[PDB]
């Protein structure tokens, strides 16, 4: 049965190893479903990134056709671009787009954002949430940590592995999915949901980039979650530093009805975003600036 | 904890 999970994933990835032209695997992260090495095109010394994925450590296998439905059909601006997929013994192998500049979480638990930088975030998450709302993709687990940046400060958003589409016969989903202390309260509370989930956990991300820590985040997974179900929408800790306009905006984001909520086409278009700066502002903020 | 979880369905 992990024997016939290969031989599926084999019909959908490319064929071959990328081995043959990868050298100097480093690793650099963990993640949910795997861990992240750079790598070396041996032809020309160019940086990838590889994810690796091993089949018998997931929680649903079938969850990994995610990074190959949207490697081959969600590309965008604002989304780590994914090459090509392989399977390696039994390790799935996702070969991609290197981004340096490192995850937003780095960023949040060390230092304090400005408007101006939060502003450009959530303007970039914005701009790639939009586009896949309306193909009816849903990420699920928007945070930090799925938030990369280039060098020069450019924001994309990845780690698509929980992903799942909606679409007119299949309006809404009902898995239990997300990080606990991001989870919208009508997908804790097991309603029926939709793409507002990750408008949520994106206002939970902008609590994180001005307290530094989701809500309840010293309070046990499950103790978040009763909370985040049952109390009004979080408060920020340092509701004194945020200006009048980045009250606002996240007063459209952590709205627990989730028929009242902005969505992201509406918040492309919130007056909060007005002060995002360019890619350039971020910069600074990253571990070999700052 | 930062992990994800999956278990609906």
């Amino acid at each position: 049965s992990h024997e016939q999970f290969r031989a599926a994933l084999q019909l959908v990835v490319d064929p071959g190893d990328p081995r043959s032209y990868l050298d100097n695997f480093i690793k650099i992260g963990e993640g949910s479903t795997g861990i992240v090495c750079i790598a070396t095109v041996r032809s020309s010394g160019k940086l990838v990134a590889v994810k690796k994925m091993d089949l018998r450590k997931q929680q649903r296998r079938e969850l990994l056709f995610n990074e190959v439905v949207i490697m081959r059909d969600y590309q965008h601006e604002n989304v780590v671009e994914m090459y090509n997929s392989y399977l390696v013994g039994d390790e799935l192998w996702v070969v991609m787009e290197f981004l340096e500049g490192g995850a937003l979480t780095d960023i949040v638990t060390h230092t304090r954002m400005n408007e101006e930088q939060i502003a450009a975030v959530c303007l970039a998450v914005l701009q790639a949430l939009s586009v896949l709302h309306a193909q009816g993709v849903i990420h699920r687990d928007i945070k930090s940590d799925s938030i990369l940046l280039t060098h020069d400060g450019r924001v994309k958003l990845s780690d698509f592995g929980f992903c799942a589409q909606v679409s007119k016969e299949v309006p809404r989903r009902k898995s239990l999915v997300g990080t606990p202390y991001w989870m919208a309260p009508e997908l804790i509370s097991r309603l029926p949901y939709g793409p507002e989930v990750d408008i949520w956990s994106l206002g939970i991300m902008v609590i994180e980039m001005v307290d530094g820590e989701p809500p309840y985040f010293n309070e046990p997974p499950l103790k978040a979650m009763k909370m985040i179900r049952d109390n009004l929408p979080p408060r920020l800790k340092n509701l004194h530093k945020v200006s009048p306009s980045l009250k606002g905006f996240l007063d459209r984001l952590l709205v627990r009805d989730p028929a009242q909520r902005a969505t992201a086409a509406e918040l492309l278009k919130h007056p909060f975003l007005a002060k995002a700066g360019p890619p350039a502002s971020i910069v600074p903020l990253m571990r070999q600036n700052r | 904890r930062r992990r994800t979880w999956y278990f609906g369905g």
